[PDB]
């Protein structure tokens, strides 16, 4: 069934799905400064309390830099989903710089590295829990983007 | 979280239109995944009638194509089955399922059933049991004969559910007359037998039919 | 495209290890699924890509096999893994089921209890008699019941019914109708059931005479 | 066999998805590395200079520099397989060359930090492992999409 | 299995033109469409692919459309160093199939030739043919009369031109006549002429020589 | 760069079988990317030959696929062409070319292209060329040029003082004269002031004959 014409929908919607999935490791990098890295190089290991101040700064880094490739999606089929994530990761590089009165220094504690980019502890004040919907936004953005190429692939073998 | 609820009418006519709708909750229809019903005769297989995604496409049986539709309330978070001209081979246990691509990318899988609801295609009239002891004569046996019923089921209880071990009620007969007909027996101690007594509950919900029967020797 | 795949009983004892084909007719790949269903609960899906485990499903359960030839494998089989397992394509619509494989629990040989019922005075009034034969707690399920009204073979007047497998001791039960009009039931006087199994060395008969006690 | 090329597909699919996986990974030490070397969060900008405290920042990379090892590991594909021990040779030489210089690398000098986790730098002493292991993997991020657009290929030819 | 048609054949346009190239399939190759550029002499220059997009260093007043089955090529602001040959191609499958082509001419101000005339050097001569050769340098348009005259005779079949191909920078064109005369008759007479006719020139203008 | 460069004999008789050998350098045949060879007629369009994939997978004309084989050499990273059974038909310039991505995933588009080798099919032997000055007459700018007679195949190749002089340079087209072999001219504008001063020299070189001229031009006296 329109063989060539079908190899376009797949294709884009490979293109489609990529790009999120870009969004997605980024996210997932994210999360491992924050449950293997924070308050913690050396010889063996590959423990130090209280200073954090760097790796809070190349989380906000990468926090922009999912924003940035989130402004390059355009699709016109997942606009509903992919504005959702668009506003979430708005709210989060945003509420980071909106305290730099606990964010912005060279010792932040660990139970404020914590607390803003580990979404696993309880204490999810200012931070996490806005990194909280902005997994759970692309979560939804990606199954979309996901089912999109599936259904591409479902109609070649339709009867 | 995710559960699928089937409902609508069990009976329908030869030659009518089956109608039934099914209830989604902990998910929506709308945002994602294929939503289908499938088919179960009774003692028989599974036959996939239909899907739809929330695009718009939808998906149809070819041996059914001619009879089916599949309609979408996208609002209330539900969607239904039309099947017209309808025989006595599209009786069968009617499921509603979701398919999901779990962790590959292609194809679907159905992952969510609902309970199902039978829908039974006849002329017969919807008619409650008339209840008839199986009266007995160190183990004695005892029953209730549930007759001449329709449509199913018939669900027996003993001594308002106090007498569970020992009981068996088997499976309903179509009889040639168009209705149904099962027994429920129970295997007592020959002993209790007129010192306890033994009533069967019958409820056939179809036709709002609550028969208690004393089965005494 | 056609899915036949077999047994279509299988009878295994728990700890043992059953293996079910299912072949596809002109080539599947591996997108097979394997289903589980108990009587009355709708079908579970248990293995996905036709070697993939569903989330919760045990590891007891394997899969294998591409394009025209798949195998779903129990090892050491539990008690809850009686159950009909379907396996289903999903290539393209209309997603084909088999037929279904019923592996059910296999035990030792057990015999029945035979009761007879004869009619009740209640439904006589109403013009129709039913003799109710009862076989209580047997194993194999394999049982030839017949009807004899003075000692006459009978045939298209009896239907019967047998329960599920019995998920505390394996039996099963096994109930006759036998159904005569009031005027043809008061011109018979010997009402007997007949049963042959293999767990008894002969037929055995229980009977009564109409109007008697 | 209309089936058969769409496991083809989805399967080159699934390796160039698990693929950009690691390249998406990298972009992020990349990323942190340009702009966020000796940094605070400021107010109107986002960041701030804040020279000398890149202790954290380095350990902070060191877990990705883990989880990429971990993801090349996972990958399966005979096709794939010479680049794909090709990057994991190359993951485990970085990770071990962070390891190998720990005397340098609390509060690691912007000098010593672009050093060690940064392409475009000069010395790149404690940096150089991480261009052969970015380009190891641009070598397998390009090999599998070619794998791809091959299985798409199949779909139209006579 | 699937044919590009190619429209028009020839084009002729002014620097800051627009100027249009149609490509269509026979049948729908969706968006999988190329457009290449060929300069005299060179391989073909890739400049869109995917039938919209810009290639990477293809300034942007280059620009594709199209899906299916019609596609468009369109330069804006035309420049000296667009004359060339453009190609679309499909890519859907093998064998890729070529459009025919287009010619594209750089239009310019009417230019006038510097005409030369070239006696046959004494090396040719004593082998027995006698070739006199006539240059037209820089000049536009293409079209130019050139006829050749010995002792006022004008002469027909024994003379060949060669145009070279369009300046990729002054938008001129060179031709060259060849006069070849076997060394007997060419020792019979004594004025060779070479006469230009051509729409810079107000009167055809003769270049000659004498044998000594 | 990524560079591609043809060779091979650029003379086939016909009946025979056309062999040319594709070199790169810069890129690896072995790694990725598609290879090809595509024609060009003198005059006419282009058609596309045959391609590979260093997985061994290999597509050809189906135009051609009766005559035309593809092989590679992955250790000396070069790939050849060879066409059996040749006519006049086959004479055109030959290309191989590279396939690739670009910013897509699917198909790949010809972004690299070799310089192209000129193949003439024809039972004439080979012939160098016999070069005469266009010597200047002495009558400011000025002309002087070289004239290429009577060879056979194409292509000659034409410079002016070793390279040293590029400006105001024209080579003429070939022309196939009646007697089935090649003449050309290559002329250049030059200040009539350095006449009798600086020396003229066209380098005429014709592989097909190892062929390698140089022609001074001055003034006749």
């Amino acid at each position: 069934p329109n063989l060539t014409e079908i190899s376009k929908k797949i294709t884009d919607s490979n293109a489609v799905l990529l790009a999120v999935k870009e969004v997605e490791a980024l996210l997932s990098s994210i999360d491992e400064i924050a449950a293997k890295a924070i308050g913690k190089i050396h010889q063996n290991n590959g423990t130090e309390n209280n200073h954090n101040g760097s790796l809070l700064a190349g989380a906000y880094a990468i926090s922009t830099l999912i924003k940035q490739k989130l402004d390059g999606l355009k699709n016109e089929g997942l606009k509903e989903k992919i504005d959702a994530a668009k506003k979430c990761s708005e709210t989060f590089t945003n509420k980071l710089k909106e305290k730099h009165t606990d964010l912005g220094k060279e010792g932040v504690t660990d139970a404020d590295a914590k607390e803003a980019i580990l979404k696993t502890n309880g204490t999810k004040t200012k931070g996490a829990e806005e990194l909280g919907k902005l997994f759970e936004s692309v979560e939804v953005l990606s199954k979309a983007a996901k089912e999109m190429l599936a259904n591409s692939v479902k109609e070649l073998t339709s009867p | 979280q995710v559960q699928l609820q089937e409902s609508g009418p069990g009976l329908v006519k030869p030659s009518g239109t089956l109608s039934l709708t099914c209830t989604v909750s902990g998910a929506s229809i709308s945002v994602g995944n294929w939503w289908s019903w499938v088919r179960q005769p009774p003692g028989k297989g599974l036959e996939w009638i239909g899907e739809f995604y929330h695009s718009g496409k939808t998906n149809y049986n070819p041996s059914l194509k001619s009879r089916v539709t599949i309609s979408v309330d996208k609002s209330k978070n539900q969607f239904s089955l039309k099947l017209s001209s309808v025989t006595a081979a599209d009786t069968a246990v009617y499921y509603c399922a979701r398919s999901d691509l779990l962790t590959g990318y292609f194809p679907y899988y159905f992952d969510y059933w609902g309970q199902g609801t039978l829908v039974t295609v006849s002329s017969a009239s919807t008619k409650g049991p008339s209840v008839f002891p199986l009266a007995p004569s160190g183990t004695a046996a005892l029953g209730c004969l549930v007759k001449d019923y329709f449509p199913e089921p018939v669900t027996v209880s003993w001594n308002s559910g106090a007498l569970t071990s020992g009981v068996h009620t088997f499976p309903a007969v179509l009889q040639s007359s168009g209705l149904y007909s099962l027994s429920s027996v129970v295997t007592v101690p020959s002993s209790s037998l007129g010192t306890q007594t033994y009533i069967c509950n019958v409820n056939h919900k179809p036709s709002n039919t609550k028969v208690d029967k004393r089965v005494e020797p | 495209i056609q899915l036949t795949q077999s047994p279509s009983f299988l009878s295994a004892s728990v700890g043992d290890r059953v293996t079910i084909t299912c072949r596809a007719s002109q080539g599947i790949s591996s997108y097979l699924a394997w289903y589980q269903q108990k009587p009355g609960k709708a079908p579970k899906l248990l293995i996905y890509a036709a070697s993939t485990l569903q989330s919760g499903v045990p590891s007891r359960f394997s899969g294998s096999g591409s394009g025209t030839e798949f195998t779903l494998t129990i090892s050491s089989l539990q008690p809850e893994d009686f159950a009909t397992y379907y396996c289903q394509r999903l290539n393209s619509y209309p997603y084909t089921f088999g037929q279904g494989t019923k592996l059910e629990i296999k035990r030792t040989v057990a015999a029945p209890s035979v009761f007879i019922f004869p009619p009740s005075d209640e439904q006589l009034k109403s013009g129709t008699a039913s003799v109710v034969c009862l076989l209580n707690n047997f194993y194999p399920r394999e049982a030839k019941v017949q009807w004899k009204v003075d000692n006459a073979l009978q045939s298209g007047n009896s239907q019967e019914s047998v329960t599920e497998q019995d998920s505390k001791d394996s039996t099963y039960s096994l109930s006759s109708t036998l159904t005569l009009s009031k005027a043809d039931y008061e011109k018979h006087k010997v009402y007997a059931c007949e049963v042959t199994h293999q767990g008894l060395s002969s037929p055995v008969t229980k009977s009564f005479n109409r109007g008697e006690c």
